[PDB]
């Protein structure tokens, strides 16, 4: 585990997957009680959450010690997890659109488009849009949060040893045990002023999960995952995807 | 060297563990006192210990503090997840069960017999890995106040329970410290308690999801629960 490092993963940010062969995590269902009107603009949004999955399993899969672990554990880890990276990203994209006694309106889906509120209310997920942006956009603004913290976060949420049906929990145990091991050291040599501050990073993560859960209920209402086929995706995107580009 | 714990920090965890044996014991002796008959020994059961987890919560420094509508908003999150945790301390490796004192409730079979088996392997699971982490009853009580104090939807005054749950968690981390010599492995042994104040955020939501389905059945949920669980 002695290559696993935030400064690894701080570089492996900037790699970019290459054109990503689709896997149709999301979709708009056959029949679907998502209205005519809105099929094609819900559909579009599935294609850019998928491309963003792709891209997360090329993250995950270059991230230090995570292929040696057993394959069958590698798809649980982002099966378990995909859906709360997504929404963690959405909501470190969203920070620069804060305010660019009122809630924030928009949300950064992806670099170039941007969800605004009232776009929201009348999906009926507003509830859950205000969530993203106040419990964790506003608070990792509030609380500063640089990308060295970001990273570490993500892989924290990844390597989750609780996944039921691993093969070999402790292999993960120690893969996110030296992640805490690197956030406290950051936390210690960098942010050395603040006190607390390793809690008030981790806080965000059982936030990061209720909000996940709660958009999990809508996607399902909505007959918009499919729940069947995301873990046969996860084995052939590993072993087929091609590796990431360092822009450099 | 290693920064020691302060006069408040030992009084508070000393605080802590004293009432957490006195509402360890879901008695009174209302176990004497207190396919529908599996159903309502649960009900019956959870409804004693949820009462002992609020009379917990009210006795918590810092309760006082916020306001009475962030206080009902505290206990109606906490109130399932902190039943996970009793529930899972009271979990034995050696019959991979949970042993509650009064074993026929929390059982694998009147769980079976109500409808709800589909829950106990989720829960187990749960256990396992609970029990696994070996927390003392500092840990755990700690823990349980985190919980409680922790960021929940609709609160008046997001920030005070912010500062009250900032003071156990302090508390937390000084006491790993000086019990590990401030090694290294405090953080690891620190953010994996931390840990699970995220998994337990499922369990309230499977638990949720089961109040709905009850619903959706029209079998009800005594008031009390009704209530609290926000029906
Ligand atoms: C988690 C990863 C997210 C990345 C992308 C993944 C999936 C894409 C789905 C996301 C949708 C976000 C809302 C965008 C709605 C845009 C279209 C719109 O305005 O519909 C109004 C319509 C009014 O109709 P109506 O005729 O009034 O009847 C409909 C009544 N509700 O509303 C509808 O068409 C109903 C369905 C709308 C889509 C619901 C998707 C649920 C997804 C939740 C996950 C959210 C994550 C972040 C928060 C945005
Ligand atoms: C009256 C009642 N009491 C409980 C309960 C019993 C023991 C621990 C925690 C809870 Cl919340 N529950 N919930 C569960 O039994 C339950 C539900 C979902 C779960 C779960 C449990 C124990 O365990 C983990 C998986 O998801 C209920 C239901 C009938 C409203
Ligand atoms: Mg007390």
């Amino acid at each position: 585990v002695q290559e696993l490092s935030i400064e690894r993963l701080l570089e492996m940010e900037s790699l970019v997957a290459d054109p990503s062969e689709e896997f149709q995590f999301l979709r708009v269902g056959p029949d679907s009680n998502v209205p005519p009107k809105f099929r094609a603009p819900v559909s579009s949004l599935c294609q850019i959450g998928n491309k963003q999955i792709a891209a997360l399993v090329v993250w995950a899969r270059d991230i230090p010690h995570f292929s040696q672990l057993e394959m069958e554990d590698q798809i649980l880890l982002i099966k378990g997890s995909w859906n709360e990276l997504l929404l963690f990203a959405i909501a470190w994209r969203s920070m620069e659109f804060l305010t660019r006694t009122s809630p924030p309106q928009l949300m950064c889906l992806m670099p170039g488009m941007t969800l605004h509120r009232n776009s929201a209310l009348q999906a009926g997920v507003g509830q859950i849009f205000d969530r993203v942006l106040s419990e964790l956009s506003l608070k990792m603004r509030t609380l500063r949060v640089d990308q060295a913290e970001y990273v570490a976060l993500k892989a924290i949420i990844l390597l989750n040893p609780d996944v039921k049906g691993l093969k070999n929990r402790q292999e993960v145990e120690v893969l996110r045990e030296k992640m805490f091991l690197c956030l406290d050291e950051y936390c210690r040599r960098s942010r050395s002023s603040e006190e607390g501050r390793f809690a008030a990073l981790l806080l965000r993560l059982p936030a990061l999960r209720s909000i996940s859960l709660k958009s999990f209920e809508h996607l399902f209402f909505f007959h918009l995952v499919a729940d069947t086929s995301i873990a046969g995706y996860i084995r052939d995107a590993l072993r087929n995807h091609a590796p990431p580009i360092d822009t450099n | 060297n290693v920064p020691p714990l302060t006069a408040n920090q030992k009084s508070l965890i000393a605080r802590l563990v004293y009432y957490q044996e006195g509402y360890e014991q879901p008695s009174e002796e209302d176990l004497k006192r207190v396919s529908d008959m599996p159903f309502r020994q649960i009900t019956e059961m959870t409804i004693l210990t949820v009462q002992l987890i609020v009379e917990f919560a009210k006795g918590l420094p810092g309760f006082s503090k916020i306001s009475q509508s962030d206080q009902i908003t505290l206990l109606k999150a906490c109130s399932s997840e902190v039943m996970m945790l009793r529930v899972a301390r009271r979990y034995d490796a050696a019959t991979d069960s949970v042993l509650f004192a009064n074993n026929q409730a929390y059982t694998r079979d009147n769980y079976r017999k109500a409808g709800m088996a589909y829950v106990i392997e989720d829960l187990l699971h749960f256990c396992r890995c609970m029990y696994s982490m070996m927390m003392d009853n500092v840990h755990y009580a700690l823990l349980t106040a985190i919980v409680i104090f922790s960021d929940r939807p609709g609160l008046e005054q997001p920030s005070l329970v912010e500062e009250i749950q900032r003071y156990y968690l302090n508390t937390l981390r000084v006491y790993i410290l000086n019990q590990n010599s401030a090694s290294p492995r405090s953080a690891v042994i620190f953010g994996k308690i931390l840990g699970i104040l995220t998994e337990i955020r499922t369990l309230g939501m499977q638990n949720s999801n089961m109040c709905i389905s009850l619903k959706l059945k029209n079998r009800k949920l005594p008031p009390f629960l009704e209530e609290i669980w926000d029906v």
